[PDB]
């Protein structure tokens, strides 16, 4: 899971 | 002839119209923007499902924020008289209003104006669809438990609340993007838009929660926004 | 029993609920604000409608900046738990994300936040309304031709686009309220909410053109603008 | 007509  | 009602879009044109996918991925290394590692498989997705709607999609990969303008500018400039609508996604880094792109930000607003009811003809009264997987800020939530306006018949659909990061999964893609293109696939024959993108909310709001091993990321929720300027109902289906 | 299904808001608790309804029509000379000729028309039409609703409706007329955070904290503390929703609308001057008491400005998100779902547990899970007749800015529409999100469950039912000045006449009320009136006393026996909120963007959309002596604000158009957080489809009828 |  990552942040844009 | 019989009564009628107009409540609904017309989506019987010729054609249903184009689907514009800009996937931005990998950035200019002096943005200091990461890659958006997954956003492949989003834009994959997208393809496929709005080509089973009977778009014309055209996907565009990695575009500078000169090259979004310019693309944008000459789309609105076609001829989209036998088309019912025009579909927008953007898969970017952003924030609040805006969207970036490889080199640098761009204003949402200049990129919807050029699709405004009075400066592309063919398209008025029609309905106008931006898709936007980006963040919205750096908020992260930490869950619990003339005749008409030149801006009617947009709908913009955001990946995420207004001040909060949006959520994508490397292997995955977003959970947006993810929950949008599954809703689409099971319900476009059979619900209205804003029904779609509601079932599109609760997937996301109750499927997805983030796994970090920094306790500042760990455990987050998201909520998609729905923000429509429609004024009829929208049926990808007709007859 | 037989197959179920959960697509909609449960609106068959005891009560429908409260609805708040702050009508800010006289300001402190200070501020500089002008009168709101025809809010209490609006405020009227409001109180009738909800009536009909089956809601619980609270008129509160010239609140200080104070009052209106000192009400909204004191609300978010009642128990809801026999309630169905909670409505609020808000009828003010205002600016993009900002609404004024008679001395000053309030957040919105300062509002909305006594009713997250971790810090209003009664209502967590149940749709939560803010209709806002207030301006976002200063353009005009020249016109053509295991855990859920604390920020889901929300609807910010918008007067106008964001940016955009709100229209209000002096005698009949503000365009927004009219329509929303009209179309809640014909639909909300009929219609999903969204769907209600649809024919509401057409009715301001199409029926409303402003008539000004001064050039820059005649022929003015508007478009609301739905800005849904929710998870379910809302009916107020329930079987 | 009016602005809020």
């Amino acid at each position: 899971d990552e942040v844009d | 002839s019989g009564i009628s009602l107009d409540n609904s879009y017309k989506m019987d044109y010729p054609e249903m119209g184009l689907c514009i996918i800009i996937n931005n991925k990998n950035f200019h290394k002096s943005t200091g923007m990461t890659s958006r590692s997954g956003t492949d498989v989003d834009a994959a997705n997208l393809r496929e499902t709005f080509r089973n709607l009977k778009y014309e999609v055209r996907n565009k990969n990695d575009l500078t924020r000169e090259e979004i303008v310019e693309l944008m500018r000459d789309v609105s400039k076609e001829d989209h008289s036998k088309r019912s609508s025009f579909v927008c996604v953007l898969l970017s880094h952003g924030e609040e209003g805006i969207i970036f792109g490889t080199n640098g930000p761009v204003d949402l607003k200049k990129i919807t104006n050029f699709f405004r009811g009075d400066r592309c003809r063919s398209l008025t009264g029609k309905p106008k669809l931006f898709i936007i997987q980006a963040c919205r800020g750096t908020e992260l939530d930490c869950g619990i438990e003339h005749k008409i306006p030149v801006e009617a018949d947009f709908l913009y659909a955001y990946s995420t609340a207004p001040g909060y990061y949006s959520w994508r999964n490397s292997k995955d893609g977003s959970w947006f993007i993810q929950s949008l293109c599954a809703m689409l696939k099971q319900y476009a024959d059979k619900l209205e838009f804003m029904h779609i993108l509601t079932r599109v909310n609760r997937k996301v709001a109750t499927e997805f929660e983030s796994f970090s091993f920094d306790a500042t990321f760990h455990a987050k929720k998201q909520i998609p926004c729905i923000c429509s300027m429609l004024t009829k109902e929208l049926y990808f289906y007709h007859l």
